[PDB]
C-alpha cells in the first residue's frame, strides 16, 4: 500500500526572471502540470522551456504546460543532480491528479502492486489479418 | 516545399505563432476554435504531390496549346 | 447581360455563402 | 536595476513585461480603446471601431483602385470600402455564431491584474458580440459615407 | 489516444520504460521470462507516439507496438 | 599570466599502424563494418574532432595541424596556377594586346576529339579561356616573363612543403599546449599588427618598387621584353626617379615629415585610370601603406606581458546595461573554451566579408584591364557571392553545434545568451511576420505586374512609367557620393567609384568599363526581393539555433544530439526538428537568395553598363537597356533573361564552348537526381534492397557487409548536396557561355 | 611497411589505382584505334 | 500567492491586462442615437441574412447595370476583328 503526497500550495518556486515558453490559455481552460522536488542547495538548472533558473534550497514547486516537460526536467533532476521528484496534473476546477512516480516506485523498477494493461499473450506476428476484423470495431491487436 | 521540407519544422514555427497571437493586444480578443497544428506527414506528401501534379499538367497544357494554336500547324 | 448577373453570382456571392455556411457547420457543436 | 520583469510577477506564465507591454502610456492608451472598455455596451464600442475603420478604408480603395485616374467615378470607389465593411460585418457575424452560444456566459477573464474579482466583458457573449457586429456595421457604413462626404481642399484627394 | 500493446515475446529488460518520455510504460511481475517481469501500457492517454520505446526493444520482432490512433491534445504534444 | 611558448614533445608517434585501421578515431567505428552504414559514418565523423575525444588540448592540436594541411593545399593550388600561367598559357601575348586577346591557361590533350575545346583565344593560342583573373593580377604585380611565374610556382611548392611539414611537426613532435592556444590577447595582437599590418606594409613596399614603375612602362606602350627588370629599379634609383621623382630623395621626407612630396606616387585621385580601367596603382599603394599603419597600431590593444594593454575579459564584463542585465560577463570564458563558437563567429564574418569583396571588386576594379574582361568580372562576383553565402550557412550550423554541445549555464554562464533564450519565441514570431510582410510586398508586386501586363493594363503595373516606386534613399546616397570629391572630400580628385559620379564614363578598347548606374522601380523591387530572401534564410537558421536545446514540442531536444533525423511520427510528426535539418533547409534558401542576387547582377550589368562604345561616344549595351521594362515582371525574367541569354549555351555544340553546353545539361541532371532523395524516404529503399539481397543470396554472391539504404540524415545531405551542385553548376555553365560569347 | 601495404589495399586506393590503370588503357586503345562504331576485324 | 489551488484564474494568469472597467465616456443622447438606429442590426442572424442578401443584390445591381465607360468588358471590342493563323 502506497499513499501519494497531496500537492501543497505556497511551496517555493525556483528563481527565474520569466520566459515566453511558459503557460498559455491551455493552463487556464484545459489543464496544466506541476512538478515538485526537494534539492539540497541553491543550484542552477536548465529550464525545459527557456534558459536557466536558480533551484531554491528545500522544497521546490514548478508549474509547466505539458507532462513531457515535467518528466524531462525530473529525469535531469535525477541524473545531473541526485533529487527525487513527483509531478501532478491540475484541472481548471482545482482538482489535482497524482501521476509519476505512480506506485512511489520508479516505473523502470518492477513493483508487485501493478496490473497488466494491454498485454497480448502471443507473438507479435500471430495477429490476425485485417479482413477477419472487418465491419467490426475491433483491431487485430486489441485482442 | 511540402515534399522537401517536413513537418517538425512547421510545428515548432506554429507554436511560436500561437504565442504571438495570445500575447498581442486587440487581436487576443479573437480566439481560434481549432488548435493550429502543422500538416500531417501523409497530408504533406499528398499536398506536395497535388501541387506537383497540378503544376505539371497546367504548365504543359499551356505550352502545348499555345505553341500549337499559335501556329495552328 | 446574363453574364453580368451570373458571373458575380457564382464567383462572389456563391463562394461567400458556401464558405460561410461550411464554416458554421464545421465549427458547430452538439 | 533592470527593465524587463516577469508578467505580473509570475515567471512561469509565457510572457514578459517590457516598455512595449507594461508602460503607463501603453496601458492607458489600450485601456481607452473601445475594444478594451470592458464596462460599455458593445453596440457603442462597435460604432466607434466601425466609424474608425470605415473612415480609414476609403483612402486606399479610392487612391489605388482601377478607376483611380478616371476622376469621373474614382471618388465613388468608397463603394469598395463599403463592400468590404459588408464582407467584414459578415466575418464578424459568422464569428460570433460559432464562438458564443445563446445561453453561454462570457469567456472573458473575470479577474484583474491585481487579483481582485471583476465583471467579465460582455463582448465575449453571444448578444454582446451581436451588438458589436451591428455597431461595427452601422459605424462602418457611416465611416465610409462620412469619408466620401469630404473630398476637397486636401493635398491627396 | 494512441494504442500501445505488449506482446509476450518481451524479455523484461525494462528498456521501453526508460526511453518513454511521458511515463506510459510500466514493469509488472510476470512468470513467462527470466527477469520475472513484463511491460504494460496503463497510461496511453499520455502517449505521444514518439516510438522511442520501439527503438529500444531488442526483441525480434518488437515486443512493444505503438499503433497511432485518435489524436488528442495530449497525443499531439501541444502546450497551447 | 605570462605569455610564453608552450609545447609538448612527441605526444603521438608517427606510424602507419593506424593508417591500416579504418575508423581508428572512433570507438564504435573501429570495430569494422557490420553493415554498409559504417562506410558512410567513417566519412561523416572524419573531422568531428570534439566527438572523438573530450580533451580540449588534443582537439586544439588536431585543429592546428588541419589548418597547416589546408595551407599546404592552398599553396599547392597556387603553385599549379602560377605554373600553368608559365607553361601552358598565352600570358605574354595577352600582355601586348590585353583588349583583344582572351586569357587562357589550360590546354587539353587530343584524345577523343576534346581538342575542339582548345579554342582560338588569340596570340596564336588554342586553349580554354580563363575567368579567374590571374592575368590581371600578374600584370598589376608587374610580372612580365614566364620565368617569374615559374619561380613563383616553385616558391609556392616549397611553401606547400613547409606547411605540410609544420602540420606534421606541431602534432607529432613539438605540439603546443592549451594555454598557448588560449593566449587570445597575444594572438589578436600578432594577427592585427604582425600578419595584417606587416603584410600590408610588405605589399605596399612591393607596389612602390615594382608595380608602379613596371606598370607605368606597360601603360606607356613599352614592349614587356624591353622593360627593365624589377630589381633594376632597386639598384639604379635614376630609373625610379625618371618615372616617380620623389624617389630621388631617399626616405628623407618620411623621417623629416615632408610627406607632401610623396604625392607623386602616393595619391588620392580615385576613380579609374582611363588607360587600363583599374584603380590608380598609386592610390592602391598609398592605401596599403595606410592599412599597414592602421593595423600595426591596432595590434597593440591587448595586454600580454608588459602591463600596458587591455584584457578582453575586463572590456566584456564592463559592458552591461539595464536591458541586458550583466551582459558580456562570461563571454570571454565561452569563446576561450568552445571551438564551434569561434567558428560560427568567424564563418559569419568571413562570408559577409567575401560578399563585400564581391561588391567592391565590381564597383572599383582593382586590376588593369579587369573591368573589360566581362567573363572574369562576372565569374569573380558570382564565385565570391557563393563563397560568402555558404560560409554564413556554416556559421549558423556551428552556432547550433555550440548550443547543443558546449552550452552549460551551470559552468560557463552568460546573461545575454540566457536572455535571448528566454524570448526566442518573440524573436522568431517577429522574424516570421517580417518575412511574410516582405514576401507579400516584393514578390506580390511581381505577380501584380504580371497580371496587369497579361490583362492589357500596362498603366496599372508598378513601373517607371506607371505606379513608380523609386528608391529615393539609394539615389540620394549615390548622389551625395558623386558630389563628395571637392566638398566632403577635398583631397579626392574624382568620385569614389564611377557608379556614383554623374558622367565620367570610362571605356577601354572599344568596350565600356564603368558608368553611372541607374536606379529605378526595377532596382527597388529586386532589392526588396533580396531583403526578403535574406530574412527568410536568417529566420530558418536562427530559429534552428535558438530552438536547438528545447521547445514546446520536444523539451529534451538537446539529448537527441545536434544531428538526428526526427523523434518519431508522434506529436503529429517530428521530422526535421534537429538543428542540422534547419541548416539543411537554410542551404536551399541561401541558394534561392544568392541565385536571384547573381541574376540581378548579370542582367543589370548586361543592360545598363556593359556594351560597346562608338568613336563619337555612342554606347550600345549588350541588351538594349531592357532592364527597366522587362525585369519588373516574372514573365520578363523568364523570357527576356533566361530564354534569351541561354541561347549561347544551347548553341555551343561544335565550338570550344561545347563543354559548357554539356555541363548545362549534366547539372540539370544531377539537380533532378537530388529530387529522388529529397522526395522519398529510406524505408522503401531498404525494402527494395531486401529483394535485391534475395537475388544476390540466390547466386551465392551476397556481401558480408549487409547493404543498407542511406540514413535519413544522409538522405537529406545527399539531396541538398546534389540540389546545390546541380543548380550552381547550371548557372555556372549558363553564365560562362553567355559572357564569353557576347563579351 | 606491412601497415603501409595494408593501407594501399583499402577500397578507395585500390579503386583509384585500378581505375587509373583502366582509364589509361582505354585511352591508349582509343588512341591507336580512334572512333570505331563497329568491330571491323570480322 | 502565485500558486493557489482555490483561484486558478490568478494561478494561470487569466487576467484582464488592458481592461479599464471604468464607466462610459460616451455621453448620453449620442449613445441613444446609435442604440436606436443601430438597433435592428444587432440580431446576428438577421444581420447575416441582411448582409448576404443586401450585399448580393447590391453587387447584382452594379454588375447588371455596368457601363462601357467604366468596364472594358461591356464596351466590347471597338476594333475590327483580327485574322487567325489560318482560320477566322
Ligand atoms: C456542369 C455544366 C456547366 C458548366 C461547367 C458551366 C460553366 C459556366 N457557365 Mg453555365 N449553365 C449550365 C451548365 C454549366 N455551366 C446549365 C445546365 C445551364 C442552364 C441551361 C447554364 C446556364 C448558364 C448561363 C445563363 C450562364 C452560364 C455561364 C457559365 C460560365 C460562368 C460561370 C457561371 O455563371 O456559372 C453557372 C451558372 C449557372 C446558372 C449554371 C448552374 C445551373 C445548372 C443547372 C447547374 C446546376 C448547379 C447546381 C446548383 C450545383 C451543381 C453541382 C456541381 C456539378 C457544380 C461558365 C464557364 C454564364 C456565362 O455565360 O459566362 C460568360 C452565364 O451567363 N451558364
Ligand atoms: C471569381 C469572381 C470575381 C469577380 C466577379 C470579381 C470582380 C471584380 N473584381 Mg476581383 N478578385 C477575385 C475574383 C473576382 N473578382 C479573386 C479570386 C481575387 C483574388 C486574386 C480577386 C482580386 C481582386 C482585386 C485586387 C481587385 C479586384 C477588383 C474587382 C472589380 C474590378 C472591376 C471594376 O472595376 O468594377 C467596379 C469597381 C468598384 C470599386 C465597385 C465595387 C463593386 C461593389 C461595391 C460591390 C458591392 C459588394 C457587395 C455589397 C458585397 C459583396 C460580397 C457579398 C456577395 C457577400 C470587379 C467588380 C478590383 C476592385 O475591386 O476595385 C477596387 C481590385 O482591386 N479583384
Ligand atoms: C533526374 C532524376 C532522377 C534520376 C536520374 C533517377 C534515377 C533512377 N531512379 Mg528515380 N525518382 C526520381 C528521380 C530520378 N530518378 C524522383 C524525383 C522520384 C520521386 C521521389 C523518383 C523515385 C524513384 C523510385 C521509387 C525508384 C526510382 C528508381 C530509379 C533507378 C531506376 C534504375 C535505372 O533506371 O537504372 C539506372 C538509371 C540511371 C539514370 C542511373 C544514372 C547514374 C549513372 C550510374 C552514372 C554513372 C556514374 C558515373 C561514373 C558518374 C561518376 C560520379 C562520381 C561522382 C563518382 C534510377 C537510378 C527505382 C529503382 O531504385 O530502381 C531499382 C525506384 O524504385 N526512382
Ligand atoms: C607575426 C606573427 C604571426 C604571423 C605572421 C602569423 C600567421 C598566421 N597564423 Mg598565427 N599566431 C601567432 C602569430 C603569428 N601568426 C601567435 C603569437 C599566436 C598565439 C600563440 C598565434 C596562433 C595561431 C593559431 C591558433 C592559428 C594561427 C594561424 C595562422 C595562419 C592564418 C592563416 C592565414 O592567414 O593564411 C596566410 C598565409 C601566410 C600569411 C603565409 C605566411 C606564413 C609564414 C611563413 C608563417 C610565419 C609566422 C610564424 C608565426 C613564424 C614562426 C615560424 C618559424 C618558427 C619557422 C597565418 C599564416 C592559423 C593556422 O595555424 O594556419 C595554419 C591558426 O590556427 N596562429
Ligand atoms: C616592407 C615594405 C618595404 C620594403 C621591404 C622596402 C625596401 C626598400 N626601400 Mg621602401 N618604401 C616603402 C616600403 C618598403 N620599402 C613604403 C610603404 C614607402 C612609401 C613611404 C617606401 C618608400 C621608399 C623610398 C622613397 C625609397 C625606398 C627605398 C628602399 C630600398 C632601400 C633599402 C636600403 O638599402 O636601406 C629597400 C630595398 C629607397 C631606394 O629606392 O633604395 C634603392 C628609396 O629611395 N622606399
Ligand atoms: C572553416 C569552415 C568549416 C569547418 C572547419 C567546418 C568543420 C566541421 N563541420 Mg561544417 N560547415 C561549413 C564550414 C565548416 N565546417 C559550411 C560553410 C557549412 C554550410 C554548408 C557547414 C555545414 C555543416 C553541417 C550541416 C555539418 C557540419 C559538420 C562539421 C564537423 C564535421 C565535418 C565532417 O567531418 O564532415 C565530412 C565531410 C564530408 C563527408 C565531405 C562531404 C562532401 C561534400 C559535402 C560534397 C563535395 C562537393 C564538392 C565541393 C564538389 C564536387 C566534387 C565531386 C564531384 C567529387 C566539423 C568539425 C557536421 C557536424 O557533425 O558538426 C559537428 C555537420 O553535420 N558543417
Ligand atoms: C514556388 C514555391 C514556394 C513558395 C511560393 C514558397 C513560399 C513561402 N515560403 Mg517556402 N520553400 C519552398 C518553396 C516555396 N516557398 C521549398 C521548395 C522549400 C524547401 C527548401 C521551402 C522552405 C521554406 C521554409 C523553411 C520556409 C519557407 C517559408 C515561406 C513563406 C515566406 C513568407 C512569405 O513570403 O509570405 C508571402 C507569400 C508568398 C510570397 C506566396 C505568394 C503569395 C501571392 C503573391 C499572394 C496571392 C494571394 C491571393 C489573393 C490568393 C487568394 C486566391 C484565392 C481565390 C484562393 C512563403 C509563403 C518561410 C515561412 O514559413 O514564412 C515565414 C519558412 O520558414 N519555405
Ligand atoms: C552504355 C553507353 C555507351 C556506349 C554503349 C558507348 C559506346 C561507345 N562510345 Mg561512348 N560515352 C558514353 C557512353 C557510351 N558509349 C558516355 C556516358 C560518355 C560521356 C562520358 C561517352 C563518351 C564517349 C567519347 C568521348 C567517345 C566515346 C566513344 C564510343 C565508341 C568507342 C568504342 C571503343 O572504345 O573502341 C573499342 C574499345 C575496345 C574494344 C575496348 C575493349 C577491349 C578490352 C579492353 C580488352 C579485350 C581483351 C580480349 C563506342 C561505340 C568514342 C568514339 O569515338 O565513338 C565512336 C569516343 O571518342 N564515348
Ligand atoms: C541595430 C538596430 C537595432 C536597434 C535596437 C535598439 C537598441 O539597440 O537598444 C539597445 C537596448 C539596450 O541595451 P543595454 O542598455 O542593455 O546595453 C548594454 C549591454 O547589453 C551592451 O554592452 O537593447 C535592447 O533594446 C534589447 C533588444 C530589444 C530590441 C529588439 C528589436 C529588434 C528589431 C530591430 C530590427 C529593426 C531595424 C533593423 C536595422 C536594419
Ligand atoms: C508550409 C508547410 C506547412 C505549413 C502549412 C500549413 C500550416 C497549411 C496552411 C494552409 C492555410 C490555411 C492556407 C491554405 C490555402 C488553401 C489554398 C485553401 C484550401 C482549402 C480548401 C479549398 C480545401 C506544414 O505543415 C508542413 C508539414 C509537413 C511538411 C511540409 C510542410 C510545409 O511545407
Ligand atoms: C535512392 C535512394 C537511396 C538509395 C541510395 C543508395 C543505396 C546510394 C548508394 C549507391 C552506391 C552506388 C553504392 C556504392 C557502391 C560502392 C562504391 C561499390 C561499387 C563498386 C565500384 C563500381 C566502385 C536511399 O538510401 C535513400 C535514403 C533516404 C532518402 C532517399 C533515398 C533515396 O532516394
Amino acid at each position: 500500500g502506497f499513499t501519494p503526497p497531496e500537492l501543497d500550495p505556497n511551496t517555493p518556486s525556483p528563481i527565474f526572471g520569466g520566459s515566453t515558453g511558459g503557460l498559455l490559455r491551455k493552463a487556464q481552460v484545459e489543464e496544466f502540470y506541476v512538478i515538485t522536488w526537494e534539492s539540497p542547495k541553491e543550484q542552477i538548472f536548465e529550464m525545459p522551456t527557456g534558459g536557466a533558473a536558480i533551484m531554491r534550497e528545500g522544497p521546490n514547486l514548478l508549474k509547466l504546460a505539458r507532462k513531457e516537460q515535467c518528466l524531462a526536467l525530473g529525469t535531469r533532476l535525477r541524473s545531473k543532480y541526485k533529487i527525487k521528484y513527483q509531478f501532478y496534473r491540475v484541472f481548471p476546477s482545482g482538482e489535482v491528479q497524482y501521476l509519476h512516480p505512480k506506485d512511489g516506485v520508479y516505473p523502470e523498477k518492477v513493483n508487485p502492486g501493478r496490473q497488466g494493461v494491454g498485454v497480448n499473450f502471443r507473438s507479435i506476428g500471430k495477429n490476425v489479418s485485417p479482413i477477419e476484423v472487418k465491419f467490426t470495431g475491433k483491431q487485430p491487436y486489441d485482442l | 516545399m511540402f515534399l522537401i521540407s517536413w513537418r517538425g519544422y512547421w510545428q515548432e514555427l506554429i507554436e511560436t505563432l500561437a504565442w504571438a497571437h495570445e500575447r498581442t493586444p486587440l487581436a487576443n480578443l479573437i480566439r481560434w476554435r481549432d488548435k493550429p497544428v502543422a500538416l500531417s506527414i501523409v497530408q504533406a506528401r499528398l499536398v506536395g504531390l497535388v501541387h506537383f501534379s497540378v503544376g505539371y499538367i497546367f504548365t504543359y497544357a499551356a505550352f502545348l496549346i499555345a505553341s500549337t494554336s499559335g501556329k495552328f500547324g | 447581360n446574363l453574364p453580368s448577373l451570373f458571373v458575380p453570382l457564382v464567383g462572389l456571392l456563391f463562394p461567400a455563402v458556401a464558405m460561410a455556411s461550411l464554416f458554421l457547420h464545421v465549427e458547430k457543436r452538439l | 536595476y533592470q527593465v524587463v520583469q516577469p508578467i505580473n510577477g509570475d515567471p512561469f506564465i509565457g510572457s514578459l513585461e517590457t516598455p512595449v507591454t507594461s508602460s503607463p502610456l501603453v496601458a492607458w492608451y489600450l485601456s481607452n480603446l473601445p475594444g478594451y472598455r470592458t464596462a460599455v455596451n458593445p453596440l457603442l464600442r462597435g460604432i466607434e471601431v466601425g466609424l474608425a475603420h470605415g473612415f480609414l478604408l476609403v483612402g486606399p480603395f479610392v487612391k489605388a483602385g482601377p478607376l483611380r485616374n478616371t476622376e469621373i467615378a474614382g471618388q465613388a470607389g468608397s463603394l469598395a470600402a463599403g463592400g468590404l465593411v459588408v464582407i467584414l460585418s459578415i466575418c464578424l457575424t459568422i464569428y460570433g455564431i460559432s464562438s458564443f452560444n445563446e445561453g453561454d456566459p462570457s469567456t472573458a477573464p473575470s479577474l484583474t491584474l491585481t487579483g481582485r474579482k471583476k465583471q467579465p466583458d460582455q463582448l465575449q457573449t453571444a448578444d454582446g458580440w451581436a451588438k458589436f457586429t451591428g455597431g461595427f456595421f452601422f459605424g462602418g457604413i457611416s465611416g465610409v459615407i462620412w469619408a466620401f462626404f469630404l473630398l476637397y481642399v486636401l493635398d491627396l484627394p | 489516444s494512441h494504442s500501445v500493446k505488449i506482446y509476450d515475446t518481451c524479455i523484461g529488460c525494462t528498456q521501453c520504460v526508460r526511453a518513454c518520455p511521458t511515463d506510459v510504460l510500466e514493469m509488472i511481475p510476470w512468470g513467462g521470462c527470466k527477469a520475472k517481469q513484463i511491460a504494460s501500457a496503463p497510461r496511453t492517454e499520455d502517449c505521444v507516439g514518439c516510438k522511442r520505446c520501439e527503438s529500444a526493444c531488442p526483441t525480434d520482432f518488437l515486443s512493444v507496438r505503438v499503433y497511432l490512433w485518435h489524436e488528442t491534445t495530449r497525443s499531439m504534444g501541444l502546450a497551447y | 599570466p605570462e605569455v610564453k611558448i608552450l609545447v609538448d614533445r612527441d605526444p603521438i608517434k608517427t606510424s602507419f599502424e593506424q593508417w591500416a585501421k579504418p575508423g581508428h578515431f572512433s570507438r564504435t567505428i573501429a570495430k569494422g563494418p557490420d553493415t554498409t552504414t559504417w562506410i558512410w559514418n567513417l566519412h561523416a565523423d572524419a573531422h568531428d574532432f570534439d566527438s572523438h575525444t573530450s580533451d580540449l588540448e588534443e582537439i586544439s592540436r588536431k585543429v592546428f595541424s588541419a589548418h597547416f594541411g589546408q595551407l599546404s593545399i592552398i599553396f599547392l593550388w597556387l603553385s599549379g596556377m602560377y605554373f600553368h600561367g608559365a607553361r601552358f598559357s598565352n600570358y605574354e601575348a595577352w600582355l601586348n594586346d590585353p583588349t583583344h586577346i582572351r586569357p587562357s591557361a589550360q590546354v587539353v590533350w587530343p584524345i577523343v576529339g576534346q581538342e575542339i575545346l582548345n579554342g582560338d583565344v588569340g596570340g596564336g593560342f588554342r586553349g580554354i579561356q580563363i575567368t579567374s583573373g590571374f592575368f590581371q593580377i600578374w600584370r598589376a604585380s608587374g610580372i612580365t616573363s614566364e620565368l617569374q611565374l615559374y619561380c613563383t610556382a616553385i616558391g609556392a611548392l616549397v611553401f606547400a612543403a613547409l606547411m605540410l611539414f609544420a602540420g606534421w611537426f606541431h602534432y607529432h613532435k613539438a605540439a603546443p599546449k592549451l594555454v598557448w592556444f588560449q593566449d587570445v590577447e597575444s594572438m589578436l595582437n600578432h594577427h592585427l599588427a604582425g600578419l595584417l599590418g606587416l603584410g600590408s606594409l610588405s605589399w605596399a613596399g612591393h607596389q612602390v618598387h615594382v608595380s608602379l614603375p613596371i606598370n607605368q612602362f606597360l601603360n606607356a606602350g613599352v614592349d614587356p621584353k624591353e622593360i627593365p627588370l624589377p630589381h633594376e629599379f632597386i639598384l639604379n634609383r635614376d630609373l625610379l626617379a625618371q618615372l616617380y621623382p620623389s624617389f630621388a630623395e631617399g626616405a628623407t621626407p618620411f623621417f623629416t615629415l615632408n610627406w607632401s612630396k610623396y604625392a607623386d606616387f602616393l595619391t588620392f585621385r580615385g576613380g579609374l585610370d582611363p588607360l587600363t580601367g583599374g584603380l590608380w596603382l598609386t592610390d592602391i599603394a598609398h592605401h596599403h601603406l595606410a592599412i599597414a599603419i592602421l593595423f600595426l597600431i591596432a595590434g597593440h590593444m591587448y595586454r600580454t606581458n608588459w602591463g600596458i594593454g587591455h584584457g578582453i575579459k575586463d572590456i566584456l564584463e564592463a559592458h552591461k546595461g539595464p536591458f541586458t542585465g550583466q551582459g558580456h560577463k562570461g563571454l570571454y570564458e565561452i569563446l576561450t573554451t568552445s571551438w564551434h563558437a569561434q567558428l560560427s563567429i568567424n564563418l559569419a564574418m568571413l562570408g559577409s566579408l567575401t560578399i563585400i569583396v564581391a561588391h567592391h571588386m565590381y564597383a572599383m576594379p582593382p586590376y588593369p584591364y579587369l573591368a573589360t574582361d566581362y567573363g572574369t568580372q562576372l565569374s569573380l562576383f558570382t564565385h565570391h557571392m557563393w563563397i560568402g553565402g555558404f560560409l554564413i550557412v556554416g556559421a549558423a550550423a556551428h552556432a547550433a553545434i555550440f548550443m547543443v554541445r558546449d552550452y552549460d549555464p551551470t559552468t560557463r554562464y552568460n546573461d545575454l545568451l540566457d536572455r535571448v533564450l528566454r524570448h526566442r519565441d518573440a524573436i522568431i514570431s517577429h522574424l516570421n511576420w517580417v518575412c511574410i510582410f516582405l514576401g507579400f510586398h516584393s514578390f506580390g508586386l511581381y505577380i501584380h505586374n504580371d497580371t496587369m501586363s497579361a490583362l492589357g493594363r500596362p498603366q496599372d503595373m508598378f513601373s517607371d512609367t506607371a505606379i513608380q516606386l523609386q528608391p529615393v534613399f539609394a539615389q540620394w546616397i549615390q548622389n551625395t557620393h558623386a558630389l563628395a570629391p571637392g566638398t566632403t572630400a577635398p583631397g579626392a580628385t574624382t568620385s569614389t567609384s564611377l557608379t556614383w559620379g554623374g558622367g565620367d564614363l570610362v571605356s577601354v578598347g572599344g568596350k565600356v568599363a564603368l558608368l553611372p548606374i541607374p536606379l529605378g522601380t526595377a532596382d527597388f523591387l529586386v532589392h526588396h526581393i533580396h531583403a526578403f530572401t535574406i530574412h527568410v534564410t536568417v529566420l530558418i537558421l536562427l530559429k534552428g539555433v535558438l530552438f536547438a536545446r528545447s521547445s514546446r514540442l520536444i523539451p529534451d531536444k538537446a539529448n537527441l544530439g545536434f544531428r538526428f533525423p526526427c523523434d518519431g511520427p508522434g506529436r503529429g510528426g517530428t521530422c526535421q526538428v534537429s538543428a542540422w535539418d534547419h541548416v539543411f533547409l537554410g542551404l536551399f534558401w541561401m541558394y534561392n537568395a544568392i541565385s536571384v542576387v547573381i541574376f540581378h547582377f548579370s542582367w543589370k550589368m548586361q543592360s545598363d553598363v556593359w556594351g560597346s562604345i562608338n568613336d563619337q561616344g555612342v554606347v550600345t549595351h549588350i541588351t538594349g537597356g531592357n532592364f527597366a521594362q522587362s525585369s519588373i515582371t516574372i514573365n520578363g525574367w523568364l523570357r527576356d533573361f533566361l530564354w534569351a541569354q541561354a541561347s549561347q549555351v544551347i548553341q555551343s555544340y561544335g565550338s570550344s564552348l561545347s563543354a559548357y553546353g554539356l555541363f548545362f545539361l549534366g547539372a540539370h541532371f544531377v539537380w533532378a537526381f537530388s529530387l529522388m532523395f529529397l522526395f522519398s524516404g529510406r524505408g522503401y529503399w531498404q525494402e527494395l534492397i531486401e529483394s535485391i539481397v534475395w537475388a544476390h543470396n540466390k547466386l551465392k554472391v551476397a556481401p558480408a557487409t549487409q547493404p543498407r539504404a542511406l540514413s535519413i540524415v544522409q538522405g537529406r545531405a545527399v539531396g541538398v548536396t546534389h540540389y546545390l551542385l546541380g543548380g550552381i553548376a547550371t548557372t555556372w555553365a549558363f553564365f560562362l557561355a553567355r559572357i564569353i560569347a557576347v563579351g | 611497411m606491412r601497415d603501409l601495404k595494408t593501407y594501399l589495399s583499402v577500397a578507395p586506393v585500390a579503386s583509384t589505382l585500378w581505375f587509373a590503370a583502366l582509364a589509361g588503357l582505354l585511352i591508349e586503345i582509343n588512341r591507336f584505334f580512334p572512333d570505331a562504331l563497329t568491330f571491323p576485324f570480322f | 500567492v502565485y500558486f493557489d489551488l482555490e483561484d486558478l484564474g490568478n494561478t494561470t494568469g487569466q487576467w484582464d491586462l488592458y481592461g479599464s472597467d471604468a464607466p462610459s465616456p460616451y455621453n448620453s443622447l449620442q449613445s441613444k442615437f446609435f442604440e436606436t438606429f443601430a438597433a435592428p442590426f444587432t440580431k446576428r442572424g438577421l444581420l447575416l441574412k441582411f448582409l448576404i442578401l443586401g450585399g448580393g443584390s447590391t453587387l447584382a445591381y452594379f454588375s447588371a447595370t455596368a457601363s462601357g465607360d467604366i468596364l472594358p468588358i461591356k464596351k466590347g471590342p471597338q476594333l475590327p476583328p483580327q485574322l487567325g493563323p489560318r482560320l477566322g
